[PDB]
């Protein structure tokens, strides 16, 4: 196709080398979900597409469990969330999955109405998980037990990918597929207020997005969310109100550092805004259309990834490419994980790769 | 050329006789649109008809109309005209009272192939005031052509279409 | 008699060389009057001729083809590929055969905005004959070879007049055909003759005129001229061994003159019409060629 | 290229006169899309027409004659257009290898006829008192008798099969709308032979009556 | 002959159900509704309606049927008249 | 580029076999390039539809599409389809009751509803009912009738009736038959082959028949009928047959002034439709030093309007081949005959006629085959010498049978066509014998696409004399070529020549044998080079070819050593690829055959260039 993409440039401040390789199996391959690992007490529990999902011994990469999910394929779509003693898992089939970590096999098993794309999240004893439909349902953990299913708003042109819902004050905001970001009170399903923060800023709807698929995040009573078309907002959870706007948007993964805010613009640019303005601080145009994924914060420092494999390392103050990393040539499509100051990366066959520094 | 492309068979149609009804008859004939209204002739048939685009003036051109209708040194077509009477057509109107303007020409015998030998004319001009511009007619007379005398709404106005260009020519 | 015969043979392919050469315009149609560089061809033909000694041929060549391409600024050239089947029938004194050739090749032609046009072809075949004659003891048999024909030409089309155009052009073609070898041990007598890989080279310099009407009121495409051709190369040489003594044959040279062609008028889109001429040579070497005339009414 | 329009106009003038047919619709075509509203643009379709027409190129004749009465639905010029019309409608019909072997078109697709026919209705209706109506006229009667000779070709091969009232259907319509014809005097014994082999001779008899009072 | 002479068939038909409707005394419109719209009529002198039925296998004697409808000429039922026809041949 | 597919929420049937019938393909197989992996959405919907239909089918009546999306990465490279269902339940057709204003054909509806019970519910089925039971009273004549059907359904004791309601309307009848587009062959040519007579009750199935035989009269590319009603009286229907006339005929003319043959001279034309006519006219003529050779042929095939052809032919054949005497021998033969011939039924038709020939023959190369005829004949000359001559005239009667049923006039796609000839002698003819020949050409389709097709052509023939005598050799069968086993040599198979010396002398040149039999399977897909507007004007097959023809009359004893000609067993074989062309100079063939079981003799010829007849 005729679409530039700039070569990376070299720099290098320090070197970094990976902790251990996994190879959990045919992971993510050519597909598109977020499927992320998470941490507990020194585990980590890896995902397989195709119904595997092993438990590692962090700092060694050593294998705790494995079990695999056939049916015929599984088709995991949901990201690794992890509660009391158990994981929650979404699959593409349209069914969820009650995992009760070291024992492998399913401690409960449900079905939802639709994809479940959305990442699953836990909260006030319920776990609410996004279908690819316009539907969010609330389930229950002993058994099943779908609490409501509130309805949503989609033309059929949304991206996949679904927001992530988030909750504060008992109450759970999430972003819609038309820009309708709502707030729902979960405890009994319903819906109080909803805005529309993306501007349908173009010419024909079918060339336009505008729609909203990241989780927001909360601070306070300020909250963000970002559409791909873009139209960046500030919003309080009070009610539907705009503390400020900005037409850049176009980040579908974005994080905080308490002062300041990170994204990723669609044409590969990244900025740093700060909270009243919102006014930019740098810029890296040496990945253009490249892929990029979320950047992490570690050690004062920002990680990277790209669609081509080429892990690249940010500095806090104005950018700087401190380290570049190569270990897959492929390129990379998952979401970064962070914690107990380790990173961990997946990728299509190698699966988790995790780094030392 | 000049004629229709067809044969001229249809020139040797049959007769267009109708039928009466008898006594304590009727017929119910006149029920289409198949009617034929009776018209004069004097028309040319065969291939006689000369079918070629009759050339517009390039305004009032109804009978041998060829007045002149935006100038305001309009009177400088008449010593165009005078250019027109020289080397232009090597030949001075036949009355060329340029003083009233009334500069009627003579009779020629221009040619432009089309099976014709020539076909030139008197195209008598005369200028008067009218309209926006100066006005200036080219009423042609009797066109001669390899006819002794003879005229046409089509023929007229190849007499006047040599009149009508070069008129506009001066634009 | 035997050694003869065998360059007979020689003049035979020499004569299949000089049957396989052809016009631009005819062979891989005319460079112009086709708006399309992409298109397809073929090229039927059936000559003849004759030499002293009996030695007389018939043969009927049938090709296809097709070519694509693009525009460009300045030259629209084009190229594409091509088979070809070719089937001769010969008799001489005492000798009377057939040969067949089934081939595969490649085309391309490139012409300039000044009327100047060139075209190049490159063909591989597998040529086969089989022929009985009583000298030597051989008898009857069969022998195939591969023969590589590698043709270029030019020409300088002037654009004498609206339906007349004076266009000289100027062709040099090399081909290389493996040899055979044979003993004639057969009848008793050991008569080898080894015949080698021959490369011979040909040349062609010729002026015509072709006058194109079209408006299909004349539609006729006539090409009137004259050339001549001379063989640059010859390498048939061929040893033979017998009780006399030991001889060696070497090819040679050419000096032929070829002349014009038929009307070739399609008048309209669903009519056709076309003859051609033979040159009848008969002083020089009792040569002659192929001439017909015919053509086909649909309704 | 482009250029005053002198020059141009009157080459193609000059080439009509010479009758390079060709040539000349290329360069009327190229001007006439150049400025597809120039002066005098109009005598350029004229012209148009009466290039298509002598070129042999009918269905672009018609496409155009339909394109300029829709552009210029009144003119001092229409029955020029409409009588072109007509020509070329006529001309579509009645030619082929039997204008060589002289066989009669006349059992063979009537429609090309029939709508050459409405248009010269159209115009000898409109302007009687232009100088194509008597030439029009005479295409009429022609066009009226091959129509008429069309249907008389049906209604005999129908007898011939033996429909016995199929016949009266299309000599019926026969007569509704070719009152002055042959084909319909020629027409009129094939309803009585129809009217006899039905058992009903009552409109029998009535049929040899107006036969024998128009037969003479 | 023998040779195959297809069937023809040569009028609007009609049976005895269709028969028993007609009663002198109706307009055209509504008897027309009953028994179709009558393919041949008669245009010449009165405006009278023919229901001809014709039937020939082939090879084998042609069955007609004919029911003459006369009818004044203002709209409405004047006479009928039925035929089983087969006379002749 | 579209990535995935998913029909997510059902628990009956796997995603795969589902997404099998699907038009639009979510991933290319390995080993093939058959399809792509683009996205549409007017495909997708009809693939939807499809989805519908294949639940629907067996008896998931409760079932509706929930929802469909479309998406796309965040990269506009990739797009995912989902589908979410509801399956319902599997259900059991009740049964079936008719009711409406139906005429009095009641029966014939009742008798074509007729389930067979405890089946379960398809919608197929159902449909093929209105659209059948409509055909059905459009048979009789009732073009507009208007059919309802409601499934209700009881979930409680899963079963599902349907209420099928007809209403006939009223009767029809045909105003007029109009034809457009014959710009040349007469209206009485179209009109003579109709079967829905003008004026009289409307027949669907008489229309259908009437465009069937236009078709296989074979002069016309396409022929569309089209029934429309008056917009006057409320039942009358008026119905035209649009046609396409295309071409036929050749007028062909040529001259061969060449030193090694002197002066050759061909001319001839030949149309199945004179100026549309509809006679069919073949004349054609060759004058050489070596060939003198003229036939004239005129057929009228409607001398009466009934079906009834007359054919007559008349040929000159006097070449006098002399030079090189190369298995050639000075002949000439003349003759002439007339036929007339008659259909008996809807599809076949019979043939009969007489003929006279006559026959000079002189100066004979010898042959063991023919110096038997000859003594069967009664005539014995010398057997090393040739300069005998014979002269005779035959007396002839000649008959044919003929089934034809094809769905077009030429190359057609569906049908079968059948050629039965027969050809005896009469008392008073010199020669005493008779011929039978027969041909088959079966088409037989694998789709109601009609562009993938299979072909078997048969050819048969066998004959003999009569009170101790044999037939002529000059009129014996011949095998090999176009129209026969394919890629071998014109006229190359079955017995050869036994020469005399001048011991015996084998020759490679053949004499035909008395009993000749061919067989031939093609299959016929379409050119995918061929733009759609000429899709319909060229076809390709893939043939194989098998064929034998020997001598019934064989001493084999007398002549034992030379290889044994009685035997049938020694069958050829040969397959290739076809290529007919119909171009605006005629119909062409191309074929490049590789021969498989071959004999001596073959002289293969792997292309072959057969122009006319095909």
């Amino acid at each position: 196709v005729v679409k530039m993409s700039p070569l990376p440039t070299v720099e290098n401040q320090f070197t970094p080398t990976t902790a251990w390789s996994t190879s959990v199996g045919s992971g993510i391959g050519n597909f598109y979900s977020n499927l992320h690992p998470a941490l507990a007490d020194n585990v980590v529990y890896a995902a397989d597409r195709a119904g595997l999902v092993k438990a590692l011994n962090a700092d060694d990469g050593k294998e705790i469990w494995s079990v695999s999910l056939a049916e015929e394929p599984a088709l995991l779509s949901g990201g690794v969330t992890v509660s009391g003693g158990h994981v929650y898992i979404g699959s593409e089939k349209a069914q969820v999955y009650a995992l009760n970590t070291s024992d492998g096999t399913v401690a409960w098993q449900t079905k939802v109405a639709g994809e479940a794309l959305s990442r699953p999240v836990v909260s006030d004893g319920l776990v609410l998980i996004h279908t690819s439909n316009g539907q969010l349902q609330a389930l229950n953990e002993a058994d099943g037990a779908v609490k409501w299913t509130v309805n949503l708003d989609m033309p059929s042109l949304s991206l996949r990918g679904e927001s992530a819902p988030t909750t504060a004050f008992g109450a759970a905001v999430v972003g819609g597929d038309n820009g309708r970001v709502s707030a729902v009170l979960m405890e009994q399903g319903q819906m109080i207020w909803q805005q529309r923060i993306s501007q349908a800023t173009g010419s024909t709807e079918i060339d336009r997005l505008s729609d909203v698929d990241t989780t927001p995040v909360v601070v306070n009573g300020v909250v963000f969310a970002l559409a791909y078309n873009g139209n960046l907002t500030a919003l309080d959870l009070r009610s539907g109100q705009i503390m400020w706007k900005r037409e850049l948007g176009s980040v579908n993964d974005f994080i905080v550092d308490g002062n300041r805010i990170y994204l990723v613009d669609q044409n590969d640019r990244v900025m740093a805004l700060t909270i009243d303005g919102g006014v930019t601080l740098w810029t890296q145009s040496d990945l253009l259309h490249r892929l990029l994924t979320s950047p992490v914060l570690y050690n004062g420092n920002l990680v990277v990834g790209d669609s081509e494999g080429y892990l690249h390392w940010i500095n806090v103050e104005d950018g700087r490419f401190v380290a570049q990393q190569k270990v897959d040539s492929s390129g990379f499509q998952t979401e970064p994980v962070a914690a107990d100051g380790k990173l961990l990366i997946q990728a299509k066959d190698g699966t988790v790769y995790s780094i030392t520094r | 050329k000049r004629q229709v492309s067809g044969d001229e068979a249809y020139l040797e149609a049959a007769p267009l006789a109708e039928l009466h009804a008898p006594a304590g008859m009727i017929l119910p004939v006149t029920s289409g649109d198949y009617a034929i209204p009776v018209t004069n002739g004097s028309g040319a048939v065969g291939k006689a008809l000369d079918i070629r685009p009759p050339a517009q003036p390039l305004t009032q051109f109804t009978g041998d109309t060829a007045s002149l209708l935006e100038n305001g040194r309009g009177n400088t077509l008449w010593p165009q005209v005078v250019s027109v009477l020289q080397a232009k057509n090597y030949t001075i109107t036949q009355r060329d009272d340029a003083g009233q303007t009334l500069t009627t020409d003579w009779v020629q015998w221009n040619r432009l192939d089309e099976d014709e030998q020539y076909r030139g004319r008197y195209q008598i001009s005369v200028k008067p005031q009218g309209y926006q511009q100066a006005v200036t007619v080219k009423l042609l007379n009797l066109e001669q052509a390899g006819k002794p005398v003879a005229d046409a709404a089509s023929m007229q106005r190849y007499s006047t279409e040599m009149m009508n260009v070069i008129s506009a020519g001066l634009d | 008699e035997a050694t003869r015969n065998a360059a007979a043979l020689f003049s035979v392919d020499y004569k299949a060389f000089l049957n396989e050469v052809n016009n631009l315009n005819k062979r891989m149609g005319d460079l112009r009057d086709i708006n399309g560089e992409a298109g397809a061809w073929a090229r039927i033909m059936s000559g003849t001729g004759s030499a002293s000694g009996g030695f007389s041929d018939n043969y009927t060549h049938v090709q296809v083809g097709v070519d694509k391409k693009h525009e460009l600024d300045g030259l629209d050239l084009f190229t594409g590929f091509t088979v070809t089947h070719t089937d001769s029938s010969a008799s001489a004194d005492v000798f009377s055969g057939k040969t067949k050739s089934v081939g595969a090749g490649l085309y391309a032609s490139a012409m300039f905005d000044s009327g100047a046009y060139i075209d190049l072809i490159g063909k591989y075949v597998h040529h086969d004959n089989e022929y009985t004659a009583t000298f030597a003891g051989l008898g009857t048999r069969d022998y195939s070879t591969h023969s590589w024909y590698a043709g270029a030409e030019a020409g300088y089309r002037y654009h004498v007049t609206e339906d007349a155009w004076i266009e000289p052009q100027a062709e040099l073609v090399y081909g290389s055909v493996s040899g055979k070898q044979f003993a004639w041990k057969d009848q008793g007598m050991h008569l080898s003759m080894k015949d080698k890989d021959y490369n011979p080279l040909i040349g062609r310099t010729g002026v015509d005129v072709g006058k194109s009407f079209s408006g299909k009121d004349w539609k006729v495409t006539a090409r009137a001229g004259l050339g001549y051709q001379f063989d640059l190369l010859a390498n048939g040489e061929t040893v033979l061994r017998d009780a006399s003594g030991e001889k060696r044959i070497k090819g040679e040279k050419d000096s032929r003159m070829l002349m014009s062609v038929g009307l070739n008028a399609e008048i309209r889109d669903n009519v056709r019409f076309g003859l051609e001429f033979e040159k009848s040579a008969f002083g020089k070497y009792n040569v002659d060629n192929a001439v017909n005339a015919n053509f086909r009414y649909c309704f | 290229p482009d250029n005053p329009p002198n020059e141009i106009y009157a080459t193609a003038q000059q080439k009509l006169q010479d009758g390079n047919w060709r040539q000349a619709i290329t360069q009327l075509e190229a001007l006439d899309n150049r400025y597809p509203f120039g002066p005098y643009s109009q005598q350029v379709q004229l012209d148009l027409i009466y290039a298509y027409y002598k070129n042999a190129d009918l269905p672009l004749a018609q496409a155009a004659i339909d394109r300029f009465i829709r552009l210029n639905p009144t003119h001092p010029n229409i029955d020029y257009v409409m009588y072109m019309r007509g020509l070329t409608n006529m001309a579509l019909d009645d030619s082929a290898l039997q204008g060589f072997f002289g066989v009669d078109r006349s059992d063979r697709d009537p429609q090309h006829a029939r709508a050459a026919f409405s248009d010269f209705s159209k115009l000898v209706r409109g302007y009687p008192n232009s100088q194509y109506t008597t030439d029009a006229t005479k295409r009429l009667v022609f066009l009226k008798d091959r129509l008429a000779k069309y249907e008389y070709s049906v209604a005999e091969y129908y007898t011939e099969r033996g429909a016995w009232v199929a016949v009266v259907n299309r000599v019926e319509g026969m007569l509704r709308d070719y009152p002055d014809t042959q084909a319909t005097r020629d027409a009129l014994p094939l309803m009585e032979n129809a009217y006899r082999q039905m058992q009903m001779n009552a409109q029998a008899e009535k049929v040899a009556k107006i036969i024998a009072a128009n037969s003479s | 002959r023998v040779v195959y002479r297809p069937d023809i068939n040569q009028g609007n038909y009609l049976t005895a159900n269709d028969v028993s409707k007609i009663r002198v005394g109706m307009t055209q419109q509504q008897v027309a509704y009953a028994l179709g719209t009558p393919l041949m009529s008669d245009p010449f002198g009165t405006n009278t309606w023919f229901y001809v039925f014709r039937q020939q296998p082939g090879h084998e004697g042609v069955t007609q049927q004919t029911l003459t409808l006369t009818f004044n000429s203002s709209g409405v039922l004047t006479n009928i008249d039925n035929k089983p026809a087969l006379s002749g041949n | 580029e579209i990535q995935q597919i998913n029909i997510v929420g059902n628990h009956a049937f796997t995603t795969d076999e589902l997404i099998s019938h699907f038009q639009l393909r979510d991933e290319v197989p390995w080993w093939n390039v058959v399809g792509d992996r683009k996205y549409q959405k007017q495909k997708l919907a009809g693939d939807l539809e499809t989805l519908r239909s294949y639940y629907l089918d067996r008896g998931y009546a409760r079932f509706n599409i929930d929802s469909t999306q479309v998406s796309l990465t965040p990269d506009k490279k990739g797009i995912y389809v989902t589908v979410n269902i509801t399956e319902g339940d599997q259900y059991k057709l009740s049964g079936v009751e008719v009711s409406g204003n139906l005429a009095g054909h009641s029966a014939e509806i009742e008798q074509l509803t007729k389930i067979e019970p405890g089946e379960l519910y398809n919608g197929t089925k159902v449909t093929k009912m209105e659209d059948d039971i409509k055909k059905l009273l459009g048979r009789y004549g009732y073009a507009y009738p208007r059919v309802q059907s409601m499934p209700e359904i009881n979930d409680a004791d899963k079963t599902v009736k349907l209420r099928v309601n007809v209403d006939a309307g009223n009767r029809f009848y045909v105003r007029k038959i109009r034809f457009e587009g014959n710009d040349t062959s007469k209206d009485a040519v179209l009109r003579r082959e109709m079967r829905q007579m003008e004026g009289a009750w409307l027949g669907s199935d008489l229309v259908d028949q009437g465009k069937e035989r236009l078709n296989r009269l074979g002069f016309f590319e396409t022929v569309d009928t089209d029934t429309q009603r008056v917009p006057g009286s409320p039942d009358q229907v008026d119905v035209v047959y649009k046609v396409k006339e295309r071409n036929t005929g050749c007028f062909n003319f040529g001259i061969g002034y060449g030193t090694e043959s002197g002066v050759s001279f061909q001319a001839g034309v030949q149309q199945d439709n004179w100026l549309g006519t509809g006679y069919a006219v073949g004349i054609n003529g060759t004058k050489n030093d070596y060939q003198t050779y003229a036939e004239l042929s005129v057929t009228n095939p409607y001398f009466t309007v009934d079906g009834v052809s007359l054919g007559g032919r008349l040929f000159y054949n006097d070449f006098q081949a002399d030079d090189a005497d190369l298995s050639d021998y000075t002949n000439k033969s003349y003759g002439t005959d007339v036929t007339l011939g008659f259909p008996i039924n809807e599809y076949n038709s019979l043939r009969a006629g007489l003929g006279y020939v006559h026959n000079s023959l002189s100066n004979m190369q010898p042959q063991v085959a023919m110096w038997r005829y000859l003594y069967s004949m009664g005539e014995h000359p010398s057997t090393s010498d040739q300069d005998n001559s014979f002269k005779t005239d035959d007396f002839t009667f000649n008959y044919g049978w003929t089934y034809n049923k094809l769905d077009r006039g030429y190359f057609p796609t569906d049908g079968s066509r059948v050629n039965l000839t027969g050809k005896v002698t009469i008392p008073g003819s010199d020669n005493e014998y008779y011929k039978v020949t027969l041909d088959t050409a079966t088409y037989v389709p694998i789709d109601d696409d009609h562009k993938w097709v299979v072909l078997g052509r048969t050819r048969w023939g066998y004959g003999d004399g009569l009170g101790g005598k044999e037939m002529p050799f000059y009129e014996n069968f011949y095998a090999g070529g176009s129209s026969t086993v394919r890629g071998f040599q014109s006229n190359t198979i079955g017995p050869k020549a036994v020469y005399f010396p001048h011991d015996l002398c084998k020759s490679d040149d053949a004499v035909g044998g008395n009993a000749m039999a061919v067989a031939s399977l093609e299959f016929i897909t379409p050119t995918p080079f061929i733009s759609d507007k000429y899709a319909n004007s060229v076809r390709t097959s893939f043939f194989w070819d098998m064929g034998t023809v020997w001598d019934t009359n064989w001493d084999s004893s007398q002549y034992s050593g030379y290889p044994d000609y009685s035997d049938p067993s020694n069958i050829r074989m040969s397959a290739g690829i076809a290529l007919q062309w119909m171009s605006p100079l005629g119909p062409l063939v191309f074929s490049y055959a590789q021969p498989f079981k071959k004999y001596d003799g073959d002289k293969a010829e792997q292309f072959q260039f057969n122009i006319g007849k095909t």
